[PDB]
């Protein structure tokens, strides 16, 4: 078999030489039988003198000049199948949950070409999510890229949990989770909560697969984990014939690792320090996330904005691909409404009459008008008071507060900590429920009746039960 | 014998290029003629790049350089407690030799997903602005970030000094041992810090690791990993540790020096490409381990120094992304007498309520809500008179609370002393007290509570939770004071 | 002797090839007997192939490829001790005064390792400087380290001269003045005044040692003279045990001289253009300037801030090495308020009640609070005016304008170009005055009464004089 010898070790970069004159292809995986486990290297350059330069998928410490390296005959091959569910998989397709091997029948390369133009879906389509604020103002797209902007402190993990629950359980399907540079503590917490919520079961059926690339791992791994999970999502699409959704957390670190690997490979740094291949790398990741005749891989991507600068090349390049945004802002939990999604900074491409219908577009537009009118008058409400307002704008502020509160929702997973029972609402029951508030029918009712109620048919009942107390 | 023993080709600026050493492992130590040690960071097709732990005057071309076979390691054990040690565990306090339970490598791999347990127990700082607004848990990573001379070392050191009430205790589950990594600091600053810790009797539970400015850049790069490995002993033996790095910006500067003199290509701000991988595999070695692995914990408090308040700089942008939260210190708050100068709006914790003492949680919720309202209205703070009633009330309460959060240096508080004060602030009692008298208040109130209402403090401490039978008596006992005050 | 031949000359850098294997050590001193007078080179690095690369302590003009070079057997050696008192020494130790040779028993290397942690000693004593802003808001420590940070044109040379007049004679011990890239005119103006005031008795006992590298000297000299001054000061610290005060002006020039040579030494440049070794090349010098169990050194350092950018790597790194730091700023100079110290950016380790007293501490805290309240209201005053401000804030602004103006103080060495005679103000008087101002006793005296006067009694005297006008 094709065997080579190491010639250089500089950080995460390793050079190998193949005297036998049969060099390995780019993106192929090579193996070194280290004392601890095995060290995988991905070929990144051919440099002549039969020398190839490779990015390490694990720590390079302990390497010796003159160590053997064995070619695997192809790219990093992840396991695929229903046997991946409940397991935690690393970048190289190996179980890290200590619960034994994966007995899968097949293994699939992490590098595959996107679907052709002839295969793409011809029309947009709506993902009924069960969260009022999402499917009223910023609805999600089947087979699209959805970008979540917010930290753990604002409910990010529980939002991902409720998505996994509503889409996969009420509607039906599987799910894939991919930690690209995730904090290990958050990953343990997610695993524990998913065991608590019944998405993972050890002794029975389970319906989410976990790919974790920890922040301690070298840049070559963080740059490739996303493909590791995307390939499993694509298998469930093209070989299980079902709609799946793929969580990438966080997409910023894909570009960060790309910048590390480019700098290490000696490529001239571009703007503030990103790789020239930034747009093309993001494309070769994202454009596999699309709808095809056999199904749709949907994606919900957490996007870390460094220094709150949406003009930084990383988020700027990410935005070109995603068409729905969901901003979880501290400025909304500071006043105590969860999910804590900003109804105004959050936006969607699919909020078009040709997609959601005119009845929905009108409601959404008048909501984004009432909330914005309120957000215009706050200086006036503070320096002056609410008496100075006109009787028109006083009603607008009343209905804006009622709407701000009614966008809140108790999650079916918050039943444990908040105690609140948790409910999900259909798009009709939400559009019509807000139409009734804007039409002023329920202006008789106090704001508190809107606070944690899944639909107006229950706001009436809460009002009655509060007045009876 | 070139496999074991190479020859120096060139030397300068702390970097030597050695010929031979065909079998040397990456990051292995080499011993030169004249005994100077070095770390082999670059393995190249025909030469090895050694970074010298000492002065380069001793190394000359033609020097025979012999490999050690040892990846850099440092001694670990409890005998290090109360000692000042260099980046390799050698004692520099002169009290004598170190007694060590073993030796541990510097760049060991962090623990993985499975063995951890969630952060659920508090690292009590004794600072109101932290425990009540940005709680730190055991197993956490909290970045103390701020401009020069802003209060960072004070925060870390008050955290160290407040552990005295538990560490003298017999319950090993509460006592938290400390490690302080002085990177880039001058030796006299460490002398003063050890003086402070000796005065307060905190040295008996503190290890100081000092890669001072005059120390070769490799040792400044390496000291944090060795200090982490020192704390990891307490973690792996079921004990608890707090590792403070002061500061990681200077480790980054040392790594940049090393990289550029090794002719590696620079990235942003002249730093090397893989500085994120430098700090990441340092910080998240902090963990909270499950009963299976001994329940131990290691808590990291990395300091960062922001030039001109710019968090857009490369190393701040990186470390803010690695940590679980940030305490942001700002000078405009310092000069206004808000000390410690914690910007409650920029500061955040991602562990949150889980890390907080229950009694302090029960009031920090409202405290945070009200301070958010204040942060919103604050632009209109000065023209308080002409505003609306509700805005005027919010300004009043928020200003009284902001004044309430201040406290003196080297004067940490118990949570039994924090709860009553945050209660009296939240629940409106302090609104009648002039903004200048709040300092007289928290001093004269606790002295009252300790004298005439001791059982409230005893129960807040012992039980950990504010019961209603007790919250009502606390309301009574606060009314029975604001009346006389 | 060990001899070699010059093979390259590029600015201040000179390469020397030795025909046999016995090469000179790094930091050694090599000599060239060019007929224009000998030239000394310091070995910076071993290039290999029997070549060494060196930095020239004098102009490289006239050097010829092939010129002989001879090893002296060790580093640059400077004379140390009592016979260095009253004399002016060059980097290489030769006198530049015409009084002949420095006859001394010991010559000592300029390169030596800093004191260990065990040798350190931490003082807490306050040095009464006579300057109001310093003694109040940033008290200097005796046995400590003091920095006068300041851009061009802010007046830190007059500050240094005032500190010399005030401290150097009441110190009683020994003094060393090290000029590093400063003006030769202001070296002559120091020699002359020290000769008039008797501290330099050319023909008697003297108690000040002068070492003068100046902005006319090549970079190799600016980068190394500070070590000669340090060597003299360290001998006085350790070998004589006397108390010492060391003046260094300006220490930024050391790092700048290293930067100038780094590019020709063959190093990749770091940030805005400085050398990699800035932080450690600086430390090796700075950590020698320290007090030890054997003796005390009180260090006053001038630190140039280029382009008024306090964030430039050099000042940003120097701030960490000093116990007291007074930042002279240009704005306070345009306002006419000499000595132009920024009352807020200036800081000292000793401003704690355990040392200065609670009265002093509280006075300084109230001064800082008043001035920061004034600086937070500046936009309002610019646009709106002072009318909008509240009643407490109008008073705080009047009092801030008085305070910032009362921190002005005329200097006896500045009279030649300011006309106003000098004032020395005691610490107790300063605290009492600022206390009386904060407590409102002098709200009835105008701002002009506080400008460029000394104590509060002078404010009253000038108020009476202005009233009589
Ligand atoms: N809570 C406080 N109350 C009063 N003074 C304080 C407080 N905290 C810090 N200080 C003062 O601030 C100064 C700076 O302290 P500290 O060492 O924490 O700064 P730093 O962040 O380490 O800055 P650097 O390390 O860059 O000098 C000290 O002189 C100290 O007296
Ligand atoms: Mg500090």
């Amino acid at each position: 078999p094709i065997t080579g010898k190491v010639t250089a070790v500089i950080g995460a970069i390793v050079d190998v030489h193949f005297e036998q004159s049969e060099l390995p292809a780019i993106l192929n995986a090579l193996e070194i039988k280290t004392p601890q486990g095995k060290l995988v290297l991905e070929v990144a350059q051919h440099l002549g003198e039969n020398t190839v330069r490779t990015i390490a998928m694990d720590g390079t410490e302990g390497l010796v000049r003159g160590e053997k390296v064995l070619d695997t005959g192809g790219p990093i091959s992840v396991p695929v199948g229903r046997e991946t569910l409940g397991r935690i998989i690393n970048v190289i397709g190996e179980p890290i949950d200590e619960r034994g091997p994966i007995k899968s029948k097949l293994r699939k390369p992490i590098h595959a070409d996107p679907p052709s133009f002839a295969e793409q879906s011809t029309s947009a389509e709506i993902l009924e999510t069960g969260i009022k604020v999402v499917d009223l103002l910023a609805p999600y797209a089947r087979g699209g890229k959805i970008g979540l902007f917010g930290g753990a402190g604002v409910g990010k993990t529980v939002f991902i949990q409720e998505l996994i629950n509503n889409i996969a359980k009420a509607h039906g399907g599987f799910s894939v989770f991919t930690g690209v540079g995730e904090r290990t503590r958050e990953g343990n917490d997610l695993y524990r909560e998913m065991k608590e919520t019944g998405v993972i079961n050890l002794e029975g059926e389970s319906k989410v697969a976990l790919v974790f690339g920890q922040m301690n791992e070298p840049p070559g791994a963080r740059a490739r984990v996303a493909l590791t999970g995307l390939t499993i999502a694509e298998y469930f699409r093209d070989e299980e014939g079902q709609d799946v959704l793929l969580f990438i957390d966080n997409i910023f670190r894909f570009t960060q690792a790309g910048s590390e690997v480019s700098a290490l490979l000696g490529r001239i740094p571009s703007a503030v320090g990103y790789q020239p291949t930034l747009a093309t790398d993001m494309g070769l990741l994202q454009e596999r996330i699309t709808t095809t005749k056999k199904g749709s891989v949907t994606s919900v991507q957490a996007v870390y904005v460094p220094a709150d600068d949406l003009t930084d090349p990383a988020p700027a390049t990410t935005f070109a691909h995603l068409d729905a945004t969901t901003v979880l802002s501290r400025g909304i939990s500071e006043l105590g409404i969860y999910p804590a999604v900003d109804p105004l900074d959050s936006k969607s491409r699919l909020l078009d009459a040709a997609v959601v219908g005119q009845e929905h577009y009108d409601v959404a537009s008048k909501v984004q008008e009432t909330l914005q009118t309120y957000k215009s008058l706050q200086d006036i409400i503070a320096i002056l008071g609410m008496d100075e307002l006109s009787e028109q704008d006083k009603l607008t502020v009343e209905r804006a507060r009622k709407i701000q509160r009614f966008l809140s929702q108790p999650f079916a997973v918050a039943e444990v900590f908040t105690g609140i029972p948790g409910k999900l609402v259909r798009l009709k029951d939400t559009v019509a429920s807000f139409k009734a508030v804007l039409e002023g029918k329920y202006d008789n009712i106090p704001e508190h009746a809107f606070y944690m109620v899944g639909g107006i048919e229950d706001v009436v009942a809460k009002a009655e039960k509060l007045a009876a107390e | 014998n070139l496999n074991e023993t190479g020859r120096v080709l060139a030397v300068g600026d702390g970097i030597a290029r050695v010929f031979g050493l065909n079998n040397i492992q990456a990051e292995e130590l080499v011993e030169f003629s004249s005994g100077v040690k070095g770390m082999a960071l670059n393995l190249e097709p025909g030469q090895v790049g050694i970074v010298l732990f000492g002065s380069d005057r001793l190394v000359k071309e033609g020097e025979l350089v012999k490999r050690t076979g040892n990846i850099v390691d440092v001694p670990v054990g409890p005998g290090l407690l109360g000692r000042v040690v260099d980046a390799l565990g050698n004692p520099i306090d002169g009290k004598g030799p170190i007694d060590a339970a073993g030796r541990s490598r510097a760049q060991v791999k962090a623990p993985g997903i499975l063995p951890r347990r969630s952060v659920h127990e508090p690292v009590q700082t004794g600072l109101k602005a932290v425990d009540a607004l940005v709680p730190i848990g055991r197993g956490q990573r909290e970045l103390i970030i701020g401009d020069r001379q802003t209060g960072k070392t004070a925060v870390a050191l008050d955290t160290i000094l407040n552990q005295k009430r538990w560490n003298n205790g017999s319950d090993e589950s509460k006592k938290l041992y400390c490690v302080y990594v002085a990177v880039g600091q001058k030796r006299s600053t460490v002398a003063q810090l050890v003086q402070t810790l000796e005065q307060h009797d905190a040295m008996k539970y503190s290890i100081i690791v000092a890669a001072t400015a005059s120390e070769a850049a490799p040792l400044q790069y390496l000291a944090p990993f060795t200090a982490a490995s020192i704390g990891e002993w307490f973690r792996d033996n079921g004990k608890h540790a707090l590792i403070v790095y002061d500061d990681l910006s200077k480790q980054a500067v040392a790594y940049r020096q090393l990289s550029l003199l090794l002719r590696r290509p620079p990235g942003r701000e002249a730093y090397p490409g893989d500085v994120f991988y430098l700090h990441s595999r340092l910080l998240e070695r902090a963990a909270k381990l499950s009963e299976k692995e001994g329940s131990g914990s290691l808590t990291a408090l990395p300091v960062i120094e922001t030039q001109g308040g710019d968090v857009s700089a490369y190393i701040p942008t990186n470390v803010i992304s690695i940590t679980d939260g940030q305490i942001f210190l700002e000078a405009e708050l310092f000069y206004k007498g808000i000390r410690p100068a914690i910007n409650v709006g920029l500061s955040v914790s991602r562990v949150g309520s889980a890390a907080q003492v229950k009694a302090l949680k029960q009031v920090a919720g409202s405290l945070k809500l009200f301070l958010a309202q204040y942060r919103e209205v604050a632009a209109f703070a000065q023209f308080g008179s002409d505003l609306d009633a509700s805005t005027k009330q919010t300004l009043v309460r928020g200003e009284r609370l902001t004044q309430l959060l201040k406290q003196n240096q080297y004067s940490p508080l118990a949570t039994e002393e924090q709860v009553p004060l945050i209660y009296a602030g939240v629940n409106g009692h302090l609104d009648g007290i002039e903004l200048s008298r709040i300092g007289e208040f928290e001093s004269s109130f606790l002295s009252y509570l300790k004298s005439n209402h001791n059982e409230l403090l005893t129960e807040i401490r012992e039980k950990g939770e504010l019961s209603k039978e007790l919250l009502a008596s606390l309301k009574s006992a606060t009314e029975s004071f604001v009346a006389t005050f």
